[PDB]
RNA sequence: GGUGAAAUUCUUGGAUUUAUUGAAGACUAACUACUGCGAAAGCAUUUGCCAAGGACGUUUUCAUUAAUCAAGAACGAAAGUUAGGGGAUCGAAGAUGAUCAGAUACCGUCGUAGUCUUAACCAUAAACUAUGCCGACUAGGGAUCGGGUGGUGUUUUUUUAAUGACCCACUCGGCACCUUACGAGAAAUCAAAGUCUUUGGGUUCUGGGGGGAGUAUGGUCGCAAGGCUGAAACUUAAAGGAAUUG
């Protein structure tokens, strides 16, 4: 139920004679037997984990923390990555652009891992038939298949009811709506086929 | 002994799903089934098994890759951009 | 009911060293109030003045120079190298029809570690007694000429910073050594360094900066 | 029939050049077919020269004119600049004047 | 080139191909030079380099995968180490290598 | 009418007989 | 001798700008354009309005602290006409004849290593 | 701001102007010419790498291996299609401001697709020199690009040279122009469009009054838009070319 492969990465224990194993999200091109370096003063190759400080802008980084030491949070899905676009040395920040395109500024002590996440393009292939969707969610959660509220009775949904299948009122619903009201396009600030190019400015 | 004018591996799907949808799948199945050249021993013995997990017949190396091809385009460009930027740390 | 002039702190612009008049210009700021003082805010501006306007002699009518302000002290702020341009009228003259153009450039580091990229333009000349009306190089000529220029330019830098690099450009030593190695290949005329820009200053180092001051 | 051995304008052994835009109406037009005027003229003008050097620092200064290449599109070259239109004979004459 | 030299060595000298045989050469002191594939693993590399320095044999690291070293010696299989046993007309021993 | 526009004329006209004839395939 | 500044005259068609600034540029000193001293839109670029605007410029110029100035004339440039506007000379004429000083002037029109498709369409602006 | 003139538009959100920086995509100004290269399409920043080519030089080598070509095939501007990316600029569509009797336009503003690139398609342009290829012959001239030969030629200084650029003469192969016209044409014109009723070097292709019509039909190719192949009934005395005078 994860799109991207994981990668078991074994380490020594600094304080006791033992191995300690971790579970990383495998960045693309990472291979068994490879050595992974993790730290402030580590070098800049795919697979190592380095604080957002220690990488020049344009570095491409995955599984990056929001807060330093929360052990990874951003860009973890098969194919995603964050780009560093700038640093503030005084008040040690860094500014990044997340997979959604939002620009966010975090501590430079927050760590990421050099590269992108393996399994890119997983979504390019048509699912092609019900059953593959069926098995997809079989390993995720019980969210499939989905019935249109407009096929229900009014008891079941705001869209339910009528002698023809229709929403009956606007399907844009307020942010200040209430549980039981919010089905449709919640808080939508526009609507209709996105004409023209998107992309954040 | 040419068997199909054009459906290739996609011929398993019969008349179903509509041509354009089968096309797209054919591209990515041809991708995801082929044997690939191994970086570590040069034998063409890398094959896939589960999206993004490419490993080697002999030599037994497993390389995390793209979902249906070993090297995704974008990671490849990323490679050289880590190339590039790292150069600015020794030199 | 303000008139920022009836409030404007004022100032005068001092020059570096290896030239002529260390007194250059005049400016306007704003009184050094607590929170937003006249000092740290601007200063670090940039003023461009023809070097003949600062060298006196008109055998330098072109060759604009860009200076950048670094430090301030009691109504007296200095300035250091930040660039060298050419006038538009000069090139727009220079580049005459019926001949060949040749451009070349290279990126290089100096002693006191400024990284800069200089340029170099040069045109073929009719040789006295020519009857044909144009006189062009031979491409294979232009490849040799660029390579030589490139060799010479990479040599003349990484010497004692701009200071000495500037001390080389001012008398156009470069233009003449170019001319020397060139004439083996092909005539040429004008031949200048034209442009040179900064793109990686080192660090402040106030002690080294004060070396053009007295 | 044909009314110009040079066709529109001058190109033999090429088949394709590269269009330039017309400084007047912005019309694309091949470079060899253009019509081009070197516009070198003073920054100042006729009358400003005396009061210039008058209210001017420097001994007479130096005076640096402005050079810029112009491009017209036949139609705009006909509507104003170099044209007239000439007799069938007066056409072949490439003498500048 | 470096391959142009190898092509001469191939048609006038004696050589063995492959890991095990060039160790019979390195121990026998018969090897005059060993060429090492780009992708041949570091362990085998480091070993060959230790066997070499124990026989005073120089080592030229071929900047190519064991596949192209196979066309370098003109064999339709792959090779990750060559051992020069006799250099024929070529000069590889007494040039840059 | 301009030859090019008269080309587009029948270019369309054909494409509509194309439609109409397929009604009886 | 004099205190020096930088003049900078943008004389396009349909308008003419004159505004001296500090020789570094980062600090202004009084603008006033050829549009301000007339109201007819059609008359936003004629030499008379440019004169009156050069007047209103030189006035505060000699009324703040700048006694002398270097000028930088400049057409629209870019992919535009690259030729000076009518009221560019009229303003230079009206600031030397005003009584300020003139020191070494050049043309700073942005000329490209050509591109970005000029406007108007391949068939030009046809009227 | 924008125009012939204006309006739509932008401006406490200090617009327009300015200075300092940074980002992105496109492009290659001037130099650029009756100048180069390529089968054509087409091709102007630097450098490195990869393979290729003509001309020239040639007392090398082979020895008829060739010329032109139904079928067949490689490449083929621009737009257009499929899938990614890219999407600064300009901008089919569309919406607007004006203009107009009207104005679905011309002009102004916004601006979707496109414009850029990768993997595929598509195969058409006034894809033009509106001019098949190979060979021979027939007439004067000054330029110019590449190669070569000749010189007690010029300029470069040093110690004379060597070089390099330049000058003059020549000869190959180019891109062109000039004047001629023995000759050709219906003429405009043409060193071929010449050596043709004094009608034959070799060979490929196409046309047979105008419309109907590149339409109908079949075959074939394409995802599509469309490409190639491609009639007839009927209609009609002109359609057409070049030149002259008005
Ligand atoms: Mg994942
Ligand atoms: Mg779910
Ligand atoms: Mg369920
Ligand atoms: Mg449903
Ligand atoms: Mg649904
Ligand atoms: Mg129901
Ligand atoms: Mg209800
Ligand atoms: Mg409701
Ligand atoms: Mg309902
Ligand atoms: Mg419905
Ligand atoms: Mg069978
Ligand atoms: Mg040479
Ligand atoms: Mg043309
Ligand atoms: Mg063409
Ligand atoms: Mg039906
Ligand atoms: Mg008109
Ligand atoms: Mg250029
Ligand atoms: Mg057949
Ligand atoms: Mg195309
Ligand atoms: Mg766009
Ligand atoms: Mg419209
Ligand atoms: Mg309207
Ligand atoms: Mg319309
Ligand atoms: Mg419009
Ligand atoms: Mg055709
Ligand atoms: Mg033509
Ligand atoms: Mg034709
Ligand atoms: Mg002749
Ligand atoms: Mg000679
Ligand atoms: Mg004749
Ligand atoms: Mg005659
Ligand atoms: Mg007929
Ligand atoms: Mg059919
Ligand atoms: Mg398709
Ligand atoms: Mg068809
Ligand atoms: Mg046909
Ligand atoms: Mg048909
Ligand atoms: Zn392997
Ligand atoms: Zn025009």
């Amino acid at each position: 139920g994860r799109g991207a492969p994981l990668a078991k990465v074994v380490f020594r224990d600094p304080y006791k004679y033992r191995l300690r194993e971790e579970i990383f999200i495998a960045n693309e091109g990472v291979h068994t037997g490879q050595f992974i370096y993790a730290g402030k003063k580590a070098s800049l190759n795919v697979g190592n984990v380095l604080p957002l400080g220690s990488v020049p802008e344009g570095t491409i980084v995955s599984n990056v923390e929001e807060k330093p030491g929360d052990r990874g949070a951003l860009a973890r899905a098969s194919g995603n990555y964050v780009i560093i676009i700038g640093h503030n040395p005084d008040e040690n920040k860094t500014r990044v652009r997340l997979p959604s395109g939002a620009k966010k500024v975090i501590s430079s002590d927050a760590r990421g891992v050099i590269g992108v996440i393996a399994g890119g393009g997983r979504v390019d292939k048509p699912l092609l038939k019900a059953g593959r969707a069926f098995h997809k969610y079989r390993l995720k959660r019980n969210s499939w298949p989905k019935t249109r509220g407009v096929a229900m009775n009014p008891v079941d949904h705001p869209h339910g009811g009528g002698n023809h299948q229709h929403i009956g009122k606007a399907s844009t619903i307020s942010r200040g709506a209430v549980s039981g009201q919010k089905a449709g396009l919640i808080a939508a600030r526009r609507t209709g086929l996105l004409r023209g190019s998107q992309k954040t400015q | 002994a040419k068997r199909t004018k054009k459906v290739g591996i996609t011929g398993k799907y019969g008349v179903r799903y509509g041509s354009s949808l089968r096309r797209q799948v054919k591209k990515l199945e041809i991708q995801q089934h082929a044997r690939y050249d191994c970086s570590f021993c040069g034998k063409k013995t890398v094959k896939r098994g589960a999206a993004g997990i490419w490993t080697c017949s002999c030599c037994k190396k497993t390389v995390a890759g793209g979902a249906y091809t070993v090297s995704t385009a974008a990671a490849a460009t990323v490679r050289s951009t880590i190339r590039r930027l790292r150069e600015m740390v020794e030199a | 009911v303000v008139d920022p002039f009836t409030r404007k702190e004022w100032f005068d612009i001092k020059a570096p060293s290896t030239f002529e008049n260390r007194n250059v210009g005049k400016t306007l700021v704003n009184k050094s109030t607590g929170l937003k003082s006249a000092s740290d805010a601007l200063k670090g501006r940039v003023v461009e003045v023809c070097l003949a306007d600062l060298q006196g002699s008109e055998d330098h009518s072109f060759r604009k120079i860009k200076l950048r302000v670094d430090e301030v002290q009691g109504k007296n702020l200095l300035t250091n190298f930040h660039g060298m341009d050419f006038t538009t009228d000069k090139l727009r003259s220079m580049v005459r029809k019926w001949q060949t153009l040749i451009e070349a450039n290279v990126t290089v580091k100096t002693s006191d570690d400024y990284v800069l990229r200089i340029f170099a333009i040069a045109f073929t000349r009719k040789q006295a007694n020519q009857v044909k009306r144009h006189s062009y190089a031979q491409s294979s000529h232009i490849r040799a000429i660029r390579k030589v220029i490139s060799e010479i330019l990479t040599k003349e830098v990484q010497g004692s910073t701009l200071a000495q690099l500037t001390s080389k450009l001012i008398p156009e030593v470069i233009n003449k050594e170019i001319e020397n190695a060139t004439k083996d290949i092909f005539p040429l005329q004008n031949i200048h360094v034209r442009k040179v820009k900064l793109l990686k200053q080192p660090k402040f180092d106030v002690g080294a900066l004060m070396a053009l001051h007295g | 029939p044909k009314k110009r051995a040079s066709n529109g304008r001058n190109k033999k052994g090429r088949g394709h050049v590269k269009p330039v835009r017309c400084v007047n109406c912005s019309k694309s037009i091949p470079k060899d077919k253009a019509i081009k005027r070197m516009a070198i003229r003073n920054i100042v003008e006729a009358a400003a020269v005396r009061d210039l050097s008058e209210a001017s620092v420097y001994p007479e200064y130096a005076l640096p004119k402005t050079y810029n290449k112009l491009h017209y599109c036949v139609s705009c070259a006909i509507h104003a600049r170099i044209v007239r239109v000439r007799s069938r004979e007066d056409r072949k004459n490439r003498a500048p004047p | 080139s470096i391959n142009q030299k190898l092509a001469l060595v191939i048609k006038s000298g004696k050589y063995t191909l492959g890991y095990k045989s060039t160790v019979k050469s390195l121990r026998q002191g018969k090897s005059k030079l060993i060429i090492i594939a780009a992708n041949t693993p570091v362990l085998r590399k480091s070993e060959l380099e230790y066997y070499a320095m124990l026989s005073k044999t120089k080592v030229y690291y071929f900047q190519g995968g064991n596949n192209e070293l196979g066309t370098a010696v003109g064999k339709l299989f792959r090779v990750g180490v060559v051992s020069i046993l006799e250099a024929g007309d070529s000069d590889i021993l007494t040039t840059l290598a | 009418m301009r030859a090019k526009w008269r080309k587009k004329r029948t270019r369309r006209l054909k494409r509509k007989r194309r439609k109409v004839r397929a009604r009886s395939k | 001798s004099q205190v020096f500044g930088v003049a900078r005259i943008y004389a396009s068609f349909n308008d003419t700008f004159v505004h001296v600034t500090d020789l570094s540029g980062k600090e202004t000193i009084a603008r006033v354009t050829g549009g301000m001293k007339v109201k007819a839109d059609r008359d936003e670029s004629s030499p008379y309005a440019a004169m009156l605007a050069a007047q209103d410029v030189a006035a505060k110029c000699k009324e703040v602290g700048i006694t002398a100035v270097h000028v930088k004339i400049r057409a629209t440039g870019g992919t535009r006409t690259k030729t000076p506007g009518p009221g560019g000379q009229a303003a230079l004429r009206a600031l030397a004849r005003s009584g300020l000083r003139i020191g070494r002037i050049e043309d700073v029109t942005p000329v490209p290593s050509d591109s970005t498709r000029k406007k108007g369409g391949r068939r030009g602006r046809r009227l």
